[PDB]
Formats: structure tokens, C-alpha cells, sequence
């Protein structure tokens, strides 16, 4: 019987409870968005990289949610190599950041992906 | 001339040649008439009774323009398989509703007719709600797009969990089992629909508890964490009571029954909800009561459309795969009415009208009851990632506790994921996709193990 | 040993060596079981999954005592006549239940039974309710003693009528039609179930109208008149807004539509009603889609338990001999439930317990739909004095209108007192009763012409 | 792809194969534009400006779907006997209007397009009000038919009168008015429009006099009066 | 002043070019709630014009979208941003929703800058 | 009169409006807005930063410099009316922000016949 | 494309998106305020360098908007000297503060000029 720990046990949603995804798996999923004609975009934060509760407590309200744009969404982007190589680009500017790569359905308006793809030392 | 005395309801009920109008509320009835009675009469009764029409001549009809206001029977149809059974349509027009009254929709459609005595059996099966009526609504406080906004959760379905036992635990022990499921990887945990204000446990203690666990949770894991806390109350008073505590603790959801509540407590609390930024999930305690036989009652499908009107975020839509009963293609049909913003006409789903919702925000439906572990690849085929599947023995029932089975769903779940993002076939590859993760995964393995020839197959009875 | 894993319901819900407790609610329900589940198993699932327990074992039952929470399947009978088919009686514990919720009561025990797999069918007979939780609820705002005080009226049945046709009027015209009735004769006149505020007809223009009408017969006859003002409505607020416009008018009655409001809304209002000093007349539109079939549902008479408790000072009961159904011995049944104080078990009438309401003031029950004067002397036998006797189309269908339809009826009813006072027999001599009246009545010969041979006679599907 | 720079209006907003659906809020402009400027582009800018366009591309568009949301000019004809001027026909979806707010409607339809540099008039024709809209408001509290009811008047028309001067009457002096023109047979008498309340005579102190001055003249004559 | 004189048969035109308000009246209303000196002295802005913006497209957008573009016109430099005349309340964008997602994105842009900034 | 003025008009302290220049304006007008409206007004650009080739925030930074250098010209005694397209350019020397932008609407103005005149 | 910075990037309001003000520019600007006649102030921060919210947060009330005045405002000063003399002076007991050049206009009771002209080592 095992006890779930509960120090330094953060989490990033989706894809986070799995073991670190590899190069080739990392590839698959902006791939997946890609697919699916969603429109990738990456966002990074160097502060709060976990919500929290300082100007406003009523419901449906956290601090946190908005991270940083990185550039602009690539509109029109097809090829993932695009994709990964920002990611680089991003991790070479803010190697203290955490990288999120989103995928925008411009129809329903909704992120239909959002996965952390960086994270930096000590996490 | 005002002739007195009793008529056949054919004679004014009947009209076969009639065209319908963008602005009228459609009914398909599946009627089954007395041995004896013509369906054209049959279909006919049921249009003057659910309308404008009595069982004998009145005059004060003729101080109106009953052509203008009266329902109308202009479809009848044999159904296939049945004896002495047909689909009968019937229009309704805009003028006999209330704007934005749910319970006056269904006081004329389903009143009084089901009872008349030249019937054997009545269901009605599905309605179509035109626009110009469906703007009269507030809809879902919030909808699917705001909710995974104000939550910042995306790609991948919700996961829930209802607390057990149902009744008996105290309201220290509840935030206790809350705190340890949360933590270890699901979204949301739940009061069992039973669960209001008891001798055992007071709901303001258990709101409080509930907090308390609920605010530690997300700080360990770092994603935000929720509690469906229960509204449902006996008066409109108690209802608005809960919900007002609710709002003062800062948490993002409540629930509420709205069958058992009702229709008119619901809207009031589907309001508020909008006006305070609750986000507000919808249990369907007694549905079974009214949809579950194929010759009488009301199918779900309706009582879907009329939710998604009143307003909810989240309801109730079955597993396919539990412990309790659905069929895949009905189910499909009306998540399809609970989520997109049109969906058309198509009978091999029991969809008998083509639904348009003029952008009123679409429903996350909740599978929830009797699944676990193994049904995580084929929950996840069938609803997508819009939806939250919920597992209360599910998290409950796993041999190390709350935490280690709340891990065990939502490794399962990612897995899920995933592996369909990569391409693979969640039908075809789902055992195999699952017992992959059990390698690395101690705690998915205990649960594997545990509810291995765990299935529920039985034949159903709701079938189209 | 917490033991994780999948146990059968039977080995922790049945209990055939359980004595129950007069705190106790207990159930009778009609079990169907699906082909290969014991009927043992099929009562404990039902048991378990509406109180305490789930689907798999769960560890924190060990951290309360659920011998003194869990719901208990404690016999079962086979049904003669059915096949596979059982009435299985379970115990609930006092401690289950919020008190003064209707909402609550019913969430547990039909909440979400009605859907297992392992069920084809399932139906609610009845329920005991026991006089420790009867004194948590407020029950009718007045009930018959009082009512009978307020309004002045003794020693017959009352009067009613329901406005025609259903839609369609305007307000002016429904005030016109109000004043007509009941001038000749009526105690009261109504809005229709589904008459609540629409573009043909606002609601207050509606009330304000029928206020008029009601005084100017009020004080044209000499005799306390009322209308039933529907309160109905889309919200709590909505509903409470025009019950206190009522009470500005000084009107005796309002009226709610009970099961499509919602038992919570019910409940605030009936309150409000007790504070108030308004009478309240319950409709009860769409119970039949589901009490109609004897495999499936809620009969009525727990429904109208429901609502003694919540709170209503009528109550439709039906007329069994009108164009809806309803069988005599039943009815009877369930009339007796409402009424009296004390009503012991009866299976030849289908009541499965003894009921007592330590002086919960009775309801008074409500013939109406497809009734007319030759039905009279029936009625007046089968209900008695306490009792609402209504006729909408039989008023306003009547060759020389509203006023010559009211006296009609008004007379026809006195008739049949006399008669029955004197010691003539009602059953036997109905028929010669209502002719004698025709010699001397002029507006009752008229009646009895238009409608000498109408008569609802069909098989009925709710049989015990 | 997201291209910084000006385009013209026409070239999105401008869209004469467009068939309006039964939801859309229709209006018709009479355009006159400015010397050069043509009446596609003129009209484009119209429906660009009162509904999801600005001057130059913005890179948010992609964001959303502007197909479902941007109003469009579908139709273009020229006024007879009228020296460059047009009547251009404008669709706006169901969506951009807020339920039950003719504030919102206007502020769409004619908040800023009146004052384009590109344009020397423009004026607002008519608008086609979708029946899906017209249900999100509650209209007039009574209306025709109700009204009629409530003050037992009918097969006439009815017959007001504004009480003169307009400004300058006291409290009592307007009362003492109203009594003899409703005792001489009309049915209502009015406030005249700019009469709200003033140092000469505050409202409070007229309607209690104009109620009395009402009732008595109901008395009198045995018919409902108004004021 | 302009309630009905515009529409006389015996004019083709009517324009109301300016008014002489006296101090009298003048001193009958509250004007501005609080004014030019006032506001410089609650942002704690002076010696420049302030710099404003209004979010694109006019309709069109989410209430979270909304919140992204205004955070990052904010942390640019400019003082404030603006709903556009006819945001209020959409389908497509609530306004209970928008307000909050704002404030978030408001707050954000002023830790990070050091600057009063409001939308 | 040659301002459209008929009269004249106290305001008793009643305090000033802040006016707010907003419309189709980009970084080339700068000059001329700061040199029309003074310190206090409010300059809005909603296509003028959402429309800038990076984004929003590059897009407020353009703005921002741009009034800043003229305010700074001005401080210092240059003639904003006749220095403005100078002091500009002088900027998207240390500025890639504004420098992007002048590029984009460097040809963009809107000139045609008033209606309403004096 | 280039992206905006998000780490130590605090701004100081008016001029502080232009490059670092050299002498003589320092001094134009003081001329400008002096030319204008309106009166010179200095103020000075130690600690709370830029606003925030701790004793309230309705609307329009943030801390860390009063500053520390530096001796009196200058009333009847015509020396930019005079002024550039203080900042000196100032600098001298204050190192490691910040220090701003402000300018009143009595008439309007406005201030017209406010500007950083001194920051701590580390800004
Ligand atoms: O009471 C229960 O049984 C549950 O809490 C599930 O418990 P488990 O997770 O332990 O099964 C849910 O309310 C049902 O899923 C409701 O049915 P449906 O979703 O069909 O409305
Ligand atoms: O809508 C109707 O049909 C009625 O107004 C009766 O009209 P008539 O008097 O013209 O028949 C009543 O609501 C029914 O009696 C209700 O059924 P029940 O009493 O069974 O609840
Ligand atoms: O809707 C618009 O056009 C604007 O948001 C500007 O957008 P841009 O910044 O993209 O041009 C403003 O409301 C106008 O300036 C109003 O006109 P005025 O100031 O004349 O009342
Ligand atoms: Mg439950
Ligand atoms: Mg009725
Ligand atoms: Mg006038
Ligand atoms: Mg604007």
C-alpha cells in the first residue's frame, strides 16, 4: 500500500500524471493539434506559475491563468517544425520559464490543447 | 351557429394539410390508441387537450380566432414493430407560451393528456424548439467554453467524484474523503444527490468542511479544484440560503437537482448563478421515473432540451457502460442536443426534429455510475473530451484509499488521451492501451486488478 | 478488514429478520427483475443504491455505523397475476431525511433506482410516513375546516368551473365569462393548468379582470365567490410576484400547478399562502406520464401524500367516471389519504400501510374533466359533501351560456343532497332523481338534453 | 496568416452573393459618398464600421470566426433622379445584438459610421427586425386591445388635449384647466412635453391637483378620464 | 429648447449651434464626477497625454480572448484599453464574464509595469 | 466666431472634461495630436496597436515612445508642427517597436472635404 | 518579431520609455518647468518604490502614491542650477532612493511636470 506524496508534487494538467514525454512524443502532439487544423501558439511565465488568490476572491475568480504570448498564433502554420523550433527560440530567451504550447479552435473559439512543453530547473 | 354538444376532436384537431411555421413548437407523440379508436382521433384529442380544446362544444370559442391559436395533429405515422402504435406530430403555436417558462412548456404539452382514457399508453419523444422561443431563455449560466475558461482546463475530459457512502458520514469526515481525493489528481468531487441538510450532517458544517479541504487541494497540486456543493432544498428560501454561502466562500460550484427541485426553483437558481459567476451542475434524480419504458412517459432527449433552456453547466447523460441503463446511439443523440448548436434530423439516433440553438451555450454532460478503471478507453471513444466522467466507488473502492484512486483514473484518462492523440484506436487498442500504463503505474495496477470482470450487460429497455 | 471489491447487495441490504421502527419511512415497491437476478438481490439493490451504498465496497463505511443508516429490503411478496414480478417493502431510517423537504424525500427514495440495469421495471406503491417526520411540515395552509369557516359554506359539495378555451382569450373576455359562471350559481371558476401569462392574455391584466367579475357576482348573489388565480410561473420570483398582487386584490384563492412549479416553488408558496391568509388549489398537471402504468412509476396516491405534506388545500383526485382515468376503489383509496386522520392498510384499495397524520388537516379532493348533470348523483356518492365538484365545458357548453349552465349544475348538485338527505338511494335512483329536477328547471332540461348520451367508458390501466 | 496593413473594406464586408437568413437584422442606408470613393466600398465601410472592422488589419480576427460574426453590404441600388446616391442594403447576424436593449441596437447600426470622412451623408432608412429578436422584448406594456379594455372605450378614436401655456402655470391654475376641458367631453389632457418640474409649479403639487381635477370630472360626466 | 421647433412646416431647416448656459444653472448640476485634476491625482499620471485603446474586433470575441488582448496592450505601455461602444452584453461574450477576466488581466499588466492601469 | 463660438461661457469651477482623441490614427499623427490636444487629452489607438506587425504589446510600445519623444521635442523647444515627421524618424533609430510600425502606415492618411464647417 | 521583456521591466511614467536622459536633456527639462513658471518640488521613496494595495482596494485607492517631499517646493525659483543643485544635495543623504522632479501649477493646483530623475543601483 502506497502513500501519495504530497511534498513538491505540483502539477501542470493535461498530460502531467504521465511520464515526461519524449522528443518523438512531444512531436506527436503538436502534430495531433496540427491535424486538426487548431492554431498553435506558445505562452510562458517567469513569476506565478500557479494560480493563486490576491486581488479578488469571488468565485470563478484566480490570479494566474494568463501567461505571457510568445510572438504571435502562427495563423496558417502546417508544418510542426515551425512549432518546435519557437519552442527553442523561447527556451533560449527564458530558460526561467515555464513554456506552454495551445492550440485555438477559431470556431468554437476554445483551447482545444494545453500542455506544458518546458519547464525550468527544479521542477 | 354555436351548436351545442360533443364533436369528434378530428373534426378541428385534424389537419393533414397543414405546413408548419419556423415559429411553432413541434411534438412527436408515440401514441397508442384504445381498441377502437382511429389514431387520426387519437392524435387529434391529444392536440385539443394539450391547446385549446375541451370534450364538448364551447362558445366562447367564437370570441376568438381559434384557427390562429389551436395545436394541430398534421402527421400521423405506423410505427414498425408495434402493434396499434403510431408517431403522431403536433404543432403548437408561439403565442400559447410563456417566454421563458419551462414549466409552462410542459403544463400544456404533457398536462393532462397522458391520462385520457381512450388511450392505452403516451410518450412523448422529442420536440422541436424554434429559435424565437429558445432566445426567450437565459441558457446555461455559463456553457462548456467559459467553464474550461474560468478553470483553465483544457484537452482532455473533466474527472469527478461522488463521495460514499451516500448518507451517514459527518461533515468533518466528508472534507476529510474530499481532501483526499482531490489531491490526487481529480477535478472535482460531489455531494450524492440525497445529500442536502440531515440530523447527521448539517449543510452549512459541511460547506465549511468542504472548503477547507477543497482550498488545500489545489494549493498542494497547483490545478484548480472544485466541490459540487448541494442547493437542493425544500423551499426557494433554503435553496437561495445555500447558494448565497456558496458564494461567500469563494468556491466555483454548486449543485442542484432540478428534477426533484423542480423547474421554477431551478431557473431561479440558474440565474443567480449567472449574476454571482457560480457555475452550476445538474443531477437528474427521478429522470428514470419518467423515461425509462419505450410506450409511455417522456424520453430524456426532452427533458435534455428543456435543462439546457432553464439552464445548467453540467448534466447528467448516462455511461452506455455503468451500472445503469443507456443505449449508445440514443445517447450520443442527445449529447449531440446538449453541446453543438445544431444538430439535424436523423431517426436512426431518436432524433425526430432538426434543433437549431441560435448560440445558446452548449451543456457538459457527466458520465457517471458503476464505471471504473477498465471503461476509461471506451467513456473516453464515445463523449470526447467534452464531457466529465465520474467515479465516486470508482475512487472510493480502491484498495489503498482516495488518493492512490483518484491517480489510478487520471493516469488512466491521460493515457486514454494520449494514446488517441498519437492515432491509435481506443476501441481496438483500449485493454491493451490501458495495461501499457499499469507498468509504471502502482496504483493504476491495484485498481486494474480489483474490478477486472467488473461489467454491466443487460438488455435494455429504452431502445429507438 | 476493509475488503476491496464487488459483493452482492443481499449480503448487507436484506434483512427478512428486521422488525421496523415506527420512525421508519417505509416503501412498497412493485420489482421487476431483469431474466437470471433473484428477487433478494433485486430488493437490495434498490435498498442500497437509494440510502447508503454504491456499486463496489467502499472503506469509509468502517467510519460511521451504517446498521444505523442503511435502507433495509425487509420482505418480499410475488404479485399474483404478473409474472416475475414482486413487491418488495424497504425500511429508511428517520435520520435519512431533511425535514420539511418533500424534495429530499423523494431524491432518496426514487432518485435513481428506476434505471438499474438489473431492473426491467419499477414501480412506488406507497410509503409509510411516519408521524415523527408528518410534524416537521407545515401541511395544507388551511385545510377543509377552515376552508368551509373562511368561505361560509356547509352541508354540500362545492362548485367549480375551468374557464374555456384553454388559450386564446383575452383578459377582458375571461373576466366576461368569470362573471357569467358564477353569478348563476358556481363557488368558483378557475384558470386553466396552462393559463399563466402569455401574448394573448398578461397575467395581472388577467387578475385585475377576474377581481372585478368575482365581486360583481359576489354581490349580485349574496354568496362568497372565488377564482383560482394561477400563481404558476417560470421563477420563484415570478411566482411570488403575482401571489402578492392576489393578496393586494383581497381574493380568497390562487392556485399552483404543483408537479411542473416544483415541489420546492410549492413549498414557498404554500407558506407564504399559511401567512397570507390565501387559500390554495393544487392542479396536478403531468402526474400521469408517471403514474399511469401499473409496471413503472409513482402511483398517485404517494404524489398526494407528497402534497398533503408540502401543503395544498385541493387536490385533483379525479372523477372516474369523466373522459380521464381513474377506478373506484383506488380512488377511494387515495381519497381517504387525504382527508382523514387515520387510515389503516387496505390491499383491496391499494394501500399497502397504515397511515396516520397526527391531525396534518385534510384536503379537500377535486372531480373534474369530462363531467355533466347526469353524472351528479355518482359523484356526490362516491365523494361525499367533502369534496370540489368542476365542470368546464359542462358550464360553458351549456345552449344558453354561462349563467343557465351554472344553475344547472348548482341545481342538479342540490337535488341529489336533498335526495340523499331524505334517504333515497343515489346509485339506484340517480337517474329519476336528476328527471324529477328537469320538470321545475328549465336550464337543467336543457342539459340533460345535450348531454343524455355521453358516457367515458374504456379498460383502465392502473388496476391494483 | 496575419498580414499587417490597410485593405479596402469591399474586400470582406462587401458581399452581393449573400442570401439573408430569417435571424439577421436587416437595414437599409441611403449612401451618398464623397467624390471617388465607390459606392461597393462606400457601402462596405458602412457594414465594416457598425459591426467587427476597423481602418486597419488586426491580427485578432484569426482569434475568432469573422464569417458568422461580421455584418455585410449584400445589396447595392441607385437612387432615381439623386446626383451620387445609394440605398445599400445591410445584414448583421442575430448574435451581435444584445437580448432586449434597443440602446445596443442603435449603437451598432448608427453609433459611428455617420461621421466617415469617406461619406457626405448618410441616413438610416428602415431595419428589418428578426422575429427571433422582437421576442427578447417585452413591448408595450398594454397595448391597443388592453388599453381599450381598461378604460371601456370603444368605435371612436380618442380625443387629448396639451394644457397651454406650455411653461408658466401654477399647481392649482393647471388643475383648475384639466377639470373643465375633461368635463367638456375629451378623454385625456397632457403635461405639455417640457413640463417635468419647475419653480413656477413642481410635480408633486400637480399631480395631486390634476387627480383631483380628473376624478371630478369622471364624476361629472359618468365617463373614465385620464390625465 | 430642441423639442419641437424642428419639424415646423414653415422651416426647411433647423440648427442649434450653441448656448449660453448661465452660472446659475451651471451650478444646479454635479458635472464631472470627479474631472481633469482629480483623475491625474488618483493614477498618479502627469506631464504627458494619456494613451488609450479599444480591443478588435468590435464584436466577435471571448470574454477570456478579451482578457488576453487587453494584458498584453496594458504591459506595453498604454495607460488604458477600452470595450468597444457596443461591447455590453452577447452571446458571445457575457458581460459579468468580461469584467472579470479583465480585472485579472488588468492587475497583471500593473505589477508587471509599475504603472496605474485600467480598462 | 472664427471658432464656431456665439458666446461666451463661464463654468463656475465646475470641473474640465478630458477630451479623447480616438479614430483611425496612427504613429505619423503624434505630432500633430500632441501639438492639437496638449498634455491634457487621451490618445486611443485600437487598430493602431492591435494592427502592429508583432502584436499587442510591441504595438503599445510604439505608441508610447512615439508620444514620449515628442513630448520630450516639445520640453525642449522643437516644433512639433514642423519638426514632427523628423523627431519620428529620429526615434525608429533606437526603437525596432516603432520602427515596424512607421513602415506599415507610413503612406495611410485620410483627407476629404469637411461638411461641417464654420 | 521580436518580444517585450516581462522581467525587470518597471516603468516610471512620463519619459521612461526613452533612452536614459544625459545631462543636458535633464537640465531642458528642468528649463522647460521653470519657463513655464510654474514651481519646482523634489520627493524621494526608499522603500515602496512602486504602488500597491495593503490598507484598502476600493476604487481609486492604491498605496505608494504619496512620496517623501525633499525640504519645500521652490516657490519663486528662476535657477535651473538652484533645482539641479538639490538633486545633488539629495542624492547625497539619499543613495539608495528614488527621486523625482516635480512641477506645480498653483493656479490649477495641477502638477504639470513629474518625472524619475534618480534611481538605486539595480533599476
Ligand atoms: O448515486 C449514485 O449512484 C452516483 O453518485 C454514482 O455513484 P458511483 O460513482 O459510486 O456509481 C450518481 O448520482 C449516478 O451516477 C447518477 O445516475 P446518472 O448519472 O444516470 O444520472
Ligand atoms: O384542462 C382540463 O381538461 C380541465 O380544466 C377540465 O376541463 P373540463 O371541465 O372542460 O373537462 C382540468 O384541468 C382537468 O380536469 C385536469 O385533470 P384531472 O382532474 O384528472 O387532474
Ligand atoms: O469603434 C471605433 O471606431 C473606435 O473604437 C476607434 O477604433 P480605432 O482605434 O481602431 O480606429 C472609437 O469608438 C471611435 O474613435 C469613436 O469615434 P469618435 O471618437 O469620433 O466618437
Ligand atoms: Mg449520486
Ligand atoms: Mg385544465
Ligand atoms: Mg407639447
Ligand atoms: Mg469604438
Amino acid at each position: 500500500m502506497k502513500v501519495w506524496p504530497t511534498q513538491n508534487m505540483k502539477r501542470y494538467e493535461t498530460l502531467s500524471y504521465l511520464p515526461p514525454l519524449t522528443t518523438d512524443q512531444l512531436a506527436r502532439q503538436v502534430d495531433y493539434l496540427l491535424n486538426n487544423k487548431w492554431v498553435p501558439c506558445l505562452e510562458f511565465e517567469t513569476d506565478h506559475g500557479f494560480v493563486y488568490r490576491e486581488h479578488h476572491n469571488s468565485p470563478g475568480y484566480y490570479d494566474g491563468r494568463y501567461w505571457t504570448m510568445w510572438k504571435l498564433p502562427m495563423f496558417g502554420c502546417t508544418d510542426p517544425a515551425q512549432v518546435l523550433n519557437e519552442l527553442e527560440e523561447c527556451k533560449k530567451e527564458y530558460p526561467n520559464a515555464f513554456i506552454r504550447i495551445i492550440g485555438f479552435d477559431s470556431n468554437r473559439q476554445v483551447q482545444c490543447v494545453s500542455f506544458i512543453a518546458y519547464k525550468p530547473a527544479g521542477y | 351557429e354555436f351548436k351545442a354538444g360533443v364533436k369528434d376532436y378530428k373534426l378541428t384537431y385534424y389537419t393533414p394539410e397543414y405546413e408548419t411555421l419556423d415559429t411553432d413548437i413541434l411534438a412527436a407523440f408515440r401514441v397508442s390508441p384504445q381498441p377502437g379508436v382511429p389514431p387520426e382521433e387519437a392524435g387529434a384529442a391529444v392536440a385539443a387537450e394539450s391547446s385549446t380544446g375541451t370534450w364538448t362544444t364551447v362558445w366562447t370559442d367564437g370570441l376568438t380566432n381559434l384557427d390562429r391559436y389551436k395545436g394541430r395533429c398534421y402527421h400521423i405515422e405506423p410505427v414498425a414493430g408495434e402493434e396499434n402504435q403510431y408517431i403522431c406530430y403536433v404543432a403548437y403555436p408561439l403565442d400559447l407560451f410563456e417566454e421563458g417558462s419551462v414549466t409552462n412548456m410542459f403544463t400544456s404539452i404533457v398536462g393532462n393528456v397522458f391520462g385520457f382514457k381512450a388511450l392505452r399508453a403516451l410518450r412523448l419523444e422529442d420536440l422541436r424548439i424554434p429559435v424565437a422561443y429558445v432566445k426567450t431563455f437565459q441558457g446555461p449560466p455559463h456553457g462548456i467554453q467559459v467553464e474550461r475558461d474560468k478553470l483553465n482546463k483544457y484537452g482532455r475530459p473533466l474527472l469527478g467524484c461522488t463521495i460514499k457512502p451516500k448518507l451517514g458520514l459527518s461533515a468533518k469526515n466528508y472534507g476529510r474523503a474530499v481532501y483526499e481525493c482531490l489531491r490526487g489528481g481529480l477535478d472535482f468531487t460531489k455531494d450524492d444527490e440525497n445529500v442536502n441538510s440531515q440530523p447527521f450532517m448539517r449543510w452549512r458544517d459541511r460547506f465549511l468542511f468542504c472548503a477547507e479541504a477543497l482550498y488545500k487541494a489545489q494549493a498542494e497540486t497547483g490545478e484548480i479544484k472544485g466541490h459540487y456543493l448541494n442547493a437542493t432544498a425544500g423551499t426557494c428560501e433554503d435553496m437561495m440560503k445555500r447558494a448565497v454561502f456558496a458564494r461567500e466562500l469563494g468556491v466555483p460550484i454548486v449543485m442542484h437537482d432540478y428534477l426533484t427541485g423542480g423547474f421554477t426553483a431551478n431557473t431561479t437558481l440558474s440565474h443567480y448563478c449567472r449574476d454571482n459567476g457560480l457555475l452550476l451542475h445538474i443531477h437528474r434524480a427521478m429522470h428514470a421515473v419518467i423515461d425509462r419504458q419505450k410506450n409511455h412517459g417522456m424520453h430524456f432527449r426532452v427533458l435534455a432540451k428543456a435543462l439546457r433552456l432553464s439552464g445548467g453547466d453540467h448534466i447528467h447523460s448516462g455511461t452506455v457502460v455503468g451500472k445503469l441503463e443507456g443505449e449508445r446511439d440514443i445517447t450520443l443523440g442527445f449529447v449531440d442536443l446538449l453541446r453543438d448548436d445544431y444538430t439535424e434530423k436523423d431517426r436512426s439516433r431518436g432524433i425526430y426534429f432538426t434543433q437549431s440553438w441560435v448560440s445558446t451555450p452548449g451543456v457538459l454532460p457527466v458520465a457517471s455510475g458503476g464505471i471504473h478503471v477498465w471503461h476509461m478507453p471506451a467513456l473516453t471513444e464515445i463523449f470526447g473530451d467534452d464531457s466529465v466522467l465520474q467515479f465516486g466507488g470508482g475512487t472510493l473502492g480502491h484498495p489503498w484509499g482516495n488518493a492512490p484512486g483518484a491517480v489510478a483514473n487520471r493516469v488512466a484518462l491521460e493515457a486514454c488521451v494520449q494514446a488517441r492523440n498519437e492515432g491509435r484506436d481506443l476501441a481496438r487498442e483500449g485493454n491493451t492501451i490501458i495495461r501499457e500504463a499499469t507498468k509504471w503505474s502502482p496504483e493504476l495496477a491495484a485498481a486494474c486488478e480489483v474490478w477486472k470482470e467488473i461489467k454491466f450487460e443487460f438488455p435494455a429497455m429504452d431502445t429507438v
